[PDB]
RNA sequence: CCAAAACCAGCCUCUACUGAGCAAGAACGAGGUCAUGGUUUUGGCGGAAAUGGGGUGCCCCCACCCGUCUUGAAACACGGACCAAG
RNA sequence: GUCAAAACUUAUGGGCUCACGAACAAUGGAUGACGCUCAAGCCCAAUUAGUGCCCAUUAUUCCUUUGGUAAGGGCGAGAAAGUGU
RNA sequence: CGAAUCGCCACUUCUCUCGGCGCCAAGUACCUUCAUAUUCACAAGA
């Protein structure tokens, strides 16, 4: 999706990793002035285009637009609050919670990733009745040979 | 005897493998080689490429961590609890070191193994860099 | 803890059976060893001198002192923690019986008792 | 008394054993010994099977998680102490106190289960990137 | 028993970057198994690279070509030579590492259905070539240089693909089960866990 | 004897001005370390153990045959099969 | 980039380039080799990024030696008026 | 014959342009064995 003023890029690899921010104004073809009132550290700055990943979001806006205009307009859409809603955003905050996590939270996760992986099988075993599975489907048909004997 | 194969199909309800035995609390490194220039190697300072360390600021995390080149001889020899722990008498042997400092901007670190060099056979081979002494 | 534990062998003693391993300083402009190219044998120098208070000290911790007869043992009576008598190779097994049961009575050490 | 034992390691904290017979075992740090001495972590053995026993601070990873076990009396842990009835009796008297101290906490059910946990450096796993 | 092999899938990788990264891992003890070396790319038109190879093939000992440089024409043998040129091929450390590499044209039935296939993102063609610049797929140039099995491999590659694809919808009912079974696992008794799964994105 | 941890010391690393910048100064905190010094502690090993030496092989690495006259020798320059006595 | 220690092929730097490109006619074959081409090339700048790293017989520091016709102090076993052991 | 190695799988193991699980109760309920193996020491276990 096209990069232009008002596009809502996601910074990738820099000091401001995950953070997003609207493309205030194009400079030339390899740079832009990113901005975003919602984060403390997304004061207007020159991101390289290599560094940003355009998002599907993009407020309508005019080049070299003043910042207070932006703390306005994005507020009237909540392009940001709308953005965090997406799995693409949650995945970024999700990995940003696991890396940020303490050891007991990782217990507190493994207990769930087993609590669920256990019930994934419990659901499946119940549903094992309906084929197929190597253990059940192979066997039901497998008996077909046994019945013939 | 396929009689037994039919019986086996009913009983299996569908499990999974689970790792429930002895944990490893060491990272798996590699003895990438001795520290060296174009002119040759310093056999008294090994380089150790720890898995998933990729970065220099991770490599810094590992400084001081004790490191092991475990291998084996062809006969048993005295080990740390040869008498207290007979169970432990392998012809398995181990050479210990310390991660000394990060090497390069990647995840590699420098390990001096005691006063001695680690043997050149160790190269390309599993060093095991332990999480201790702990800091964190 | 010694600087160098290896002998400083003569260059190319290994090829020529006649050459003793004992050191001779290399000469000849083109000697790889005196021109001290890095892959070559080393030459002895003042820098390999042993640490000077551990010098002459045998792993027993004693400085060896030659001994020939039972009277020599008293040369070591008062400094028996510093010197250890090494009985000369040519004293008889006869006399060594006498040096030895006396080097025992005096608490003086003997390297070859 | 004197203690340079680090701020991350405090009594009642959960703490991974990095070395020795009990690798990967989460273990509450019951107390530090009277001089700048090794910690006396305890399992409790009721959970992960770790006996009361000494461990050097260098050989554990003090997790941020803990328990307000000031209430527990670990006073019977003294250096002179360091399976006989006098000791089997000691932990039984302690683990039951230590184990209830774990119960008092909200989210005290996980910490019982959290201490049944065993740490393991699984492949692809990056402790140095970990926080604890 | 199988050793800890990792079967790199070399399709659409730059020849010499993949050969350089692989040549390093072999030294670090990885036991790699390159496949689809037919699919390695090279910068430039095939004519650029045929002429590079035919200048290679042009080199032989006059005294006795029999013992001269050997001009293997298999893309895989070409990748092994490329990867032995990048490791200490005369010391045993490197002579060893080179034998820890097993190149194949295509992906052979022993190596298929063995595990997931790795990739080298630093050696990806899209990562390396400027996209609109011409590029030489390797097994394509070497077909013109003497490799005789370029069509034997394509017939084989066609078969593993049509076969792997048949098994991909043989198992569609199965994968669909775990997808359904796992989604309804969240609805199960994992309550507090359902919030510890929401955080972290599960 | 091998280890490991600690302590102390050492050692090392990790405001000001200006119109957001510098040509700019320390502090707190923490880490590392004995191939640094002094303080033990704690374990492991104990006919054998242990350190050292020696021998043989390997590994990685380094390494052009010496003497010679010569500006220049690995030289496609000379002398050089072995050893003993001289 | 590998060989080769180091950018596990760093840059959240700029340009340029398609075919060569990287200080001092005849045995087949040489950017050192491979290979590289949004370079692993060239010019430029950089150092984690509009918020570096590697390698010396070098330097510094530590230990030891040796020399000083160098500077001082001193006179459980030792304490010698001493160039040199 | 003592060994070094230390994730598995027919949910990856097709193609062409967050794979699942495992990590100490077969499960989220901690029922429940672990000590003296006496604070590192090849995991004494696979
Ligand atoms: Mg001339
Ligand atoms: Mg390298
Ligand atoms: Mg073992």
């Amino acid at each position: 999706n096209y990069i232009r003023a008002g596009r809502l890029v996601r910074i990738i690899r820099g000091p401001r990793q995950d953070r997003v921010g609207v493309v205030v104004d194009i400079i030339d073809g390899n740079r832009v002035l990113v901005e975003n009132p919602a984060d403390k550290k997304m004061w207007r700055h020159v991101q390289n285009l290599k560094n940003v990943e355009p998002l599907k979001f993009s407020v309508e806006l005019s080049r070299n637009c003043s910042t207070k205009t932006l703390k306005n307009v994005l507020a009237e859409k909540k392009i940001l609050e709308k953005y965090a809603a997406t799995k693409s955003a949650r995945r970024i905050a999700a990995k940003r919670a696991f890396a940020r996590s303490t050891d007991f939270e990782r217990y507190q996760l493994r207990v769930a990733k087993r609590s669920r992986a256990f019930w994934t099988r419990k659901v499946f075993d119940e549903n094992d009745k309906k084929k197929p599975v190597s253990w059940h489907k192979v066997a039901l048909k497998k008996l077909q040979k046994n019945a013939k004997k | 005897n396929r009689s037994k194969k039919i019986q086996q199909l009913t009983k299996k309800t569908s499990t999974v493998k689970r790792n429930r035995k002895s944990p490893r609390l060491y990272m798996k490194a590699v003895l990438a080689g001795y520290t060296r220039g174009l002119h040759g190697q310093n056999k008294n300072t090994a380089i150790v490429r720890i898995e998933n360390v990729n970065t220099k600021e991770d490599a810094a995390w590992y400084v001081g961590k004790r490191v092991c080149y475990v291998y084996h001889g062809y006969k048993m020899k005295r080990c740390v609890r040869w008498s207290k722990a007979p169970a432990r008498r392998s012809n398995t042997r181990a050479i210990w070191g310390r991660v000394t400092r990060p090497h390069g901007g990647s995840g590699a670190v420098r390990a001096k193994f005691n006063g001695s060099a680690v043997p050149a056979s160790a190269i390309g081979k599993r060093v095991r860099v332990y999480l201790y002494p702990s800091r964190i | 803890v010694k600087k160098r534990t290896k002998r400083f062998t003569r260059h190319k003693c290994e090829l020529f059976p006649q050459l003793s391993s004992s050191w001779r300083k290399p000469r000849g402009e083109d000697s790889p060893v005196r021109r001290r190219y890095k892959g070559q044998k080393a030459m002895p120098n003042k820098g390999y001198g042993s640490d000077r208070k551990t010098k002459y000290i045998t792993p027993s911790g004693f400085k060896n002192f030659p001994i020939h007869n039972v009277q020599d043992l008293y040369m070591l009576l008062m400094q028996n923690r510093k010197y250890a008598g090494v009985i000369s190779h040519t004293v008889g097994a006869k006399s060594r019986k006498a040096i030895v049961r006396k080097a025992h009575e005096l608490d003086v050490r003997l390297i070859n008792g | 008394e004197y203690t340079t034992l680090r701020k991350s390691c405090k009594p009642g904290t959960i703490a991974i054993i990095l070395a020795g017979r009990f690798r990967g075992r989460r273990v509450v740090i019951l107390k530090q010994l009277p001089r700048n001495g090794p910690l006396v972590i305890s399992g409790p053995m009721k959970y992960n099977g770790v006996p009361i026993r000494r461990i050097d601070s260098r050989y554990i990873i003090a997790t941020s998680t803990k328990v307000d076990i000031k209430n527990v009396d670990v006073s019977g842990i003294t250096p002179d102490i360091f399976v006989s009835d006098a000791r089997a009796q000691l932990q039984k008297k302690v683990d039951a106190a230590l184990i209830e101290a774990i119960r008092k906490d909200p989210l005290g059910k996980e910490k019982a289960g959290y201490l049944h946990s065993v740490f393991t450096i699984k492949p692809g796993d990056a402790p140095h990137r970990m926080r604890w | 028993h199988r050793p800890e092999i990792i079967v790199v899938d070399l399709k659409d990788h730059v020849l010499g970057r993949a050969a350089a990264i692989v040549a390093k891992q072999l030294l670090l003890g990885k036991k790699i198994t390159a496949v689809r070396c037919e699919q390695l790319t090279i910068a430039g038109t095939e004519i650029r690279n045929k002429i590079k190879y035919l200048q290679f093939l042009r080199k032989r000992k006059l005294s006795n070509p029999k013992l001269g440089p050997f001009h293997h024409r298999s893309p895989s043998d070409i990748f092994l030579r490329t990867v032995r040129s990048m490791l200490p091929r005369y010391t045993k450390r490197g002579q060893k590492a080179l034998r820890q590499l097993v190149a194949y044209e295509g992906i052979p039935t022993n190596v298929v259905r063995t595990g997931g296939r790795v990739v080298i993102p630093k050696a990806q063609r899209h990562y390396c070539y400027r996209s609109e610049r011409p590029y030489t797929v390797l097994g394509n140039m070497c077909k013109h240089v003497g490799w005789k099995y370029s069509d034997v491999v394509k017939k084989l590659e066609t078969a593993r693909v049509e076969k792997a694809a048949r098994h991909h919808k043989k198992t569609e009912k199965l994968r669909a089960a775990w997808k359904s079974a796992r989604k309804e696992a969240l609805s199960k008794v994992s309550k507090n866990n359902l919030e510890v799964l929401k955080k972290f994105g599960y």
